[PDB]
DNA sequence: CTTCCTCGAAGGTTC
DNA sequence: GAACCTTCGAGGAAG
């Protein structure tokens, strides 16, 4: 469920549907929560910079 | 051509070009490019004429183009990669150019670099694109309305001005010697005085008056001719309009000089308020014939001693 | 037809027609192009008629588009892709552009070459010699920088009785009505010095000729129709001559102000201001001061009262 | 139907009606459309109504729209195009087209053709579309709203007027018949008396009665049972309603009358100043109850008389 | 329910009731629907609560919308297409919807159809839509604001009225028995005399008392109870606030009664210049405490009385 | 955390505590939800923590959000289905609030139901939603800014005013409590004087003096340190900002006193007009420093005096 | 230095330096993050350098972003969740992020911690995000621009200001030194004068003077050398610019020193309106050259005696 | 190669020039070899 | 970018 | 000379 969960939060924070799901699509751990998915979904898009 | 091309033809501007003068010396005495410049003032006096004499005396390259051409990034690096050592780039209307595009050049300007940045996460990675030294140079109409970040990167500032009777004149003398005319110099000063201070007005009128004096005359303009051609014309010897005068007249004989509103003012004319605001008095202000007061317009002892008409307070 | 075809059949406008025939022989003695002409002027006057004669004098075929239909630069590019040597492109009601549409005008006109970006791409294009007239009512709507490349500007004016006489007989042998010469007369003082009124008179009392009399009109059918138009021997309608009279017997003359006169003669103060004042205060009836307006001595004597300073 | 059809039907307007017999009379002689025609004046005279005579004293069929509908130039060159020659365009609300759609008639008026773009990219091209004959009628309560080039182009121009007495009654008397109610000439006078001159309050007023009539009465109208329905809608023999009268009553009871203020008299009336001024101030001063100074208004001595005091 | 339901339980506003019955009986003899109605007055007198009750006399459903929720002509469009034949629609603020939407109004209310332009934009065409028989009731705070052509519409108007005591004390013992509580008719006469005739003001005032009354009374609403909870609220036996009292009070120990100018007792009492002309004078004026004069203001033998002073 | 929360802790506002201490125990023997409120006046008072306190004695839930949040009519449908029976809405900023909105929270707190209108073209449907009881308590800085459809609707209104020394010497106690601090009586009485009378700026400079005590001192706060450490902010004697200084230093300055209006000294000082009007001119006022003059404010002569000037 | 790391190498703003010394080793010693800090002043006065400084000192990895670089709420997010203990983000222009951030970054700012709420109707979850403990650094160019909620949770203010004549010759002397150009003290303070406190201008300068000197003299910027090589770039002694001059000298020679509005300065010389009121007038009226009068600007005596004209 | 043809069409995206057309830029590059500020480079060099 | 409208100034009368 | 009333004119924020 947590899925679906973390998309919906994601779809809150203004990410569109698609690409919300796109996004927790490239994330896969049966056991991550829909916390511990959202700081991951968001660390991987985010461009780092030095 | 007309363009005059070297600072020893440039008529006219010397603060500015006295300036730009010793600022182009000490950048030959180093092996430098010149500081990115800024040309300020109304329009038609040679704000796009001095780019090209400065690359000529620069002896250097120019590379040309406006900002409303410009919509995206690469469309300004990619002309940017063409630049040479020491090349200049002239934007025109500057102020028009989109911020997604006005953002990038601080780094070029400042840096002589851009920093693509791509990717994302752990894939996130830059690109780092040297660029030769180059002099930015710009042109602008409304320089009110440019960021102050863009202004700050700016070193030379130059501030056009109008032309005067000395000057303006020798701008009709060789104006009148590309086409095949003779020209007395006390016509090319009685043309000059009703020019308005501006080029494109000087050369206007002398191309009127060689009409007329080739077909109502012998092909020379002589001072009797001008004066016939500029009595076949409206403008008086102030370089006044007829409605320009018809404007002064009205409000000194039905108003006693006013206060009177825009709106009676125009339709005692005959004219729409957007005309006589802004064909018409502009003008007059700047001549200092009329104010502009909270209660109307009221015309000044200035105007009352050039119509000829009596004043007292 | 009604427009006329060459300078010999234009009636008045003898400033603006004087200096258009110096210009146009010059550019033929040369064999260049005349300059880019500016018309402006209030409504009825000319402009559009006197940019066809323009053409026709100079021999060649115009080019016509008007404002409200150039709505994107795409528009204007395939336009000017079809002019050839020598061609006149005519622009009517010319204030209407958007800017977006004049600044790709700016270097068109002097140097006659255009390079612009328009499924986006660039476009070049090199112009032949050619003509730009255009016609407008809001001069003052154009920018300053457009203005300065006109190299002609005509500014209409009104028209005098004897030119207005001689349209009105010119228009009478179109419709092939006779007309005698008072009776021409009473119609052009009537027409408030604009063309396109005096042939709207001559229209109505065609029709009241043809109907109310034996197809003739005489100076005993004009009077006649005039009174059924309602139509002063100044011009003025019945609203004008209430509304001089209004101010003449209950404000002594004035000062009064435009609210206070407009629902006294049920009338809209819009419709007051904008219509029917811009007439009474140019012919001298009416003057606006800071506390009103006032009749003044040419309306007492031509309503026919005793007037008192 | 409530609205006439014919000239025969068409009561009043002598100025307007007069003029149209013999413009319409002249163009059909010569076989050709009749001129533009632009009808304006005060609300509720008769300027829709006179649109639809025109047109069926013409013989033509009317097609009819609205300027408030017309709001993009591609609406209206749509309308365009679709006319067949002799054919009849009658906009409503004139005045609210958008100036950018006005300027296209211009040359649709008097010359009868349109330019347009068409097509896109490098396709896009300027073509002519030419109009047959046709008549364009517009109606309008602003006519100083429009535009002086479009004005100008109307060649036929008709300002409606307030009507009569005698006009006015027979204006009840063939209403009253198409309702099934009897009115006696006496109480149809009473009524007409009190319509302020505009057909349209005048049928108001005959529906008011007519249910009263028909609940209070015998389902006739009679000068008894018009007596009495008009005290209930408290209206006066000169037509001034119930407000109407206290304003002429406080002027002469507090102020001796005047001057005085606007809103001195709004507040001690306890309305507001806006509708004092737009709605019950003008029908006072257009029928000589109250005269504007530079001191403020003033009853006149036709007030006096008319309330029951002395003018002294 | 507070609001009344039905003519037998609305009490006041005579005037508009008396009409409003002869009209619905007789509009249901016809079996015809109702004509379309103004109501128009100061806030908070019932305009509201008539729609309601005449929707129930009718025996037909009431749709419901505000002027300022329509924003765009396809809003009005919408909404009328939803409607049944005889249903009633009410506007309120009926004044604040713009211009160009309310010039839509003029053929539905007197054709009943509105012109539409249909197509996808590259062909289109006019259409009439139209509409079933029906009912508009607008309710206006200031019909100056709206157009002469609309206002000539309507072909029933009622204006609203102040209460006087009478009436306003039957609807505080209504309220009380629906809220349960007890209270002497000397107390509802004390509550009615300081709600300025408005019954929005005197169903607040009331549930206030009932709250003071029931945790430091003993459970009745007596003449005492009301003595000292209205002290608390900071209402006079008047109605006056500490506001209004500080003006009247400067007036006479300041300036002897006045005359004196708007903008000089501004300032002398730390009162912005409009705020006191618009908001906190107008009921003054209306009670006879304060008197506009031409050299100024003066305040009244019954302002001096009220504050114990000596008149001179 | 520092926030109150319960009558017994909130110190101060006597006058508007012995009221809703009133209507919340007569609110709680019916089982019923509290009247809607009105708090306004001077920001940082405390009235944000009054609706927190109002909450916890009704023992319900408390749901916070602004007008300038609510962009369209969808937002606040959105909000008002997620509440459960008895619970609290707070609305801060409520004069922002858009018009298109404000027109629905009218019907939703007279008569629980909201009447929208969802989907577009043939879609386009109305909705009616009937809502649980509920409690609106809306903040406001400015008090005559709201409109007044909206004011007339709350039932209960509390102006909050400022607090005298004995109170924020309570509180500046209180706060230096709750952190790990000692302060003796001398230095809390000083600093209650230098705190412009706003429970914000007193927690916010103790806050910066502790740090100073520390470094520059023995970990104790003193008269002797207590004085030190305002002087090396900008806080003044009589507690003036740095704004406040400019503001008194231009007009006695630019404009030998004044008069001067507010408006044009906005841009002068370059201060929002809104920030200086509701935040600085009350106390300024209120404090004697600026007093009312028909062309606007002057400077008292305790002004002069104060900045050293002469009162010439 | 001219790019300092801490504050003993940064020039100038001994107030600002001397407040933030106190604050950041008071934090040290108790081991916890800085509270949240606001810079504001006029541009190019060197925030973004000290937010560096402010770094160092703490001895934190600084993170950096901008107002306009933040489209939505999950950017905000995901660079919060990048966050390390104790570090610190600075925004510029924080004014200009919209509103949709600021109503997260509340309760970030206060509780550290954000809960994003999900479900409708019977579903009504959110999913709660914990945060390291972090200091927020702020810039902005006014105050009043701010959200006043926003503004209430920065605990420390920094006013920064113009630099004294001390100071800059101190950087002119450095700046100096890279280019190798050799400057007597007279010289270096002659250019700090007429640099009018912003060393954006006396970098400007310097780098013409230089040009200049290279060929009109001996590559030394003496005295003599220096005055001659200003006149040439037509700076007045007072820091007028060129167009500063042209309005002084356009209304003592064309209106004797005024009255004159804006509406005709603006036109007189060519120039856009704004322009003029932004630029050019603040240092000419704060230096006391002009005077805002209401009936229009006035040349004042100085202004008169600087530019060489007898006074009236 | 795909390294410097990934890299270059990405950066090209960068620069706000579509994906197809990117593609299309950098495909008419011929040396591989070649790094991306070289591919990147010519690439918009070949589109001015 | 434009139209509306509202805020301000001032002419004139009276006590 | 203080207080009322009417009329005109130019900005600026709400479309
Ligand atoms: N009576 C009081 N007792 C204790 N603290 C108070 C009191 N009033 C206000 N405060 C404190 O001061 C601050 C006031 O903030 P808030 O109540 O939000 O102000 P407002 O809502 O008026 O803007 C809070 O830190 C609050 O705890
Ligand atoms: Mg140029
Ligand atoms: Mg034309
Ligand atoms: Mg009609």
């Amino acid at each position: 469920d947590a899925e679906q969960e973390a998309v919906a939060a994601l779809v809150a924070l203004g990410y569109k549907p698609q690409e919300a799901s796109r996004m927790v699509s490239k994330i896969a751990r049966p056991d991550a929560s829909s916390e511990t998915l959202i700081r991951d979904a968001l660390r991987a898009a985010l461009h780092h910079h030095h | 051509t007309l363009r005059p091309q070297y600072f020893k033809e440039y008529i006219g501007q010397d603060k500015v070009k006295d300036q730009l003068k010793i600022f182009i010396e000490a950048a030959k005495l180093r092996d430098e490019a010149l500081d990115h410049t800024l040309l300020f003032g109304p329009p038609g006096l040679g704000k796009t004429t001095m780019a090209f004499v400065i690359a000529n005396e620069m002896g250097v390259n120019l590379k040309q183009t406006s900002g409303p051409a410009i919509e995206k990034a690469g469309d300004l690096v990619a002309i940017l990669n063409d630049l040479e050592p020491g090349d200049i780039l002239f934007i025109d209307e500057i102020h028009r150019m989109p911020m997604a595009v006005e953002e990038v050049l601080y780094s070029a300007m400042e840096d002589y670099y851009i920093d693509i940045m791509i990717g994302a996460g752990e894939t996130s990675r830059s690109v780092h694109l040297d660029l030769p030294p180059f002099t930015l140079v710009g042109a602008t109409t409304r320089a009110g309305m440019l960021s102050n970040p863009l202004r700050a990167r700016f070193g030379i500032n130059g501030h056009m001005e109008y032309y005067e009777l000395p000057d303006l004149t020798e701008i009709v003398e060789r104006t009148s010697e590309i086409f095949e005319m003779t020209i007395t110099p006390e016509a090319a000063l009685e043309l000059a005085r009703r020019s308005r201070g501006t080029p494109r007005i000087a050369n206007r009128l002398l191309k009127r008056v060689r009409d007329y004096a080739q077909i109502m005359g012998d092909g020379v303009i002589d001072d009797k001719i001008a004066d016939q051609a500029l009595t076949m014309l409206d403008v008086d010897h102030e370089g006044l309009d007829y409605v320009d005068q018809k404007i002064l007249r009205t409000m000194i004989e039905m108003y006693g000089g006013g206060p009177v509103g825009l709106g009676t003012l125009s339709v005692n004319i005959a004219e729409e308020r957007e005309t006589v605001e802004d064909m018409y008095e502009p003008y007059l202000i700047q001549k200092g014939f009329i104010m502009r007061t909270r209660t109307g317009r009221v015309a000044t002892a200035k105007a009352y001693e050039h119509m000829g008409y009596d004043y007292t307070r």
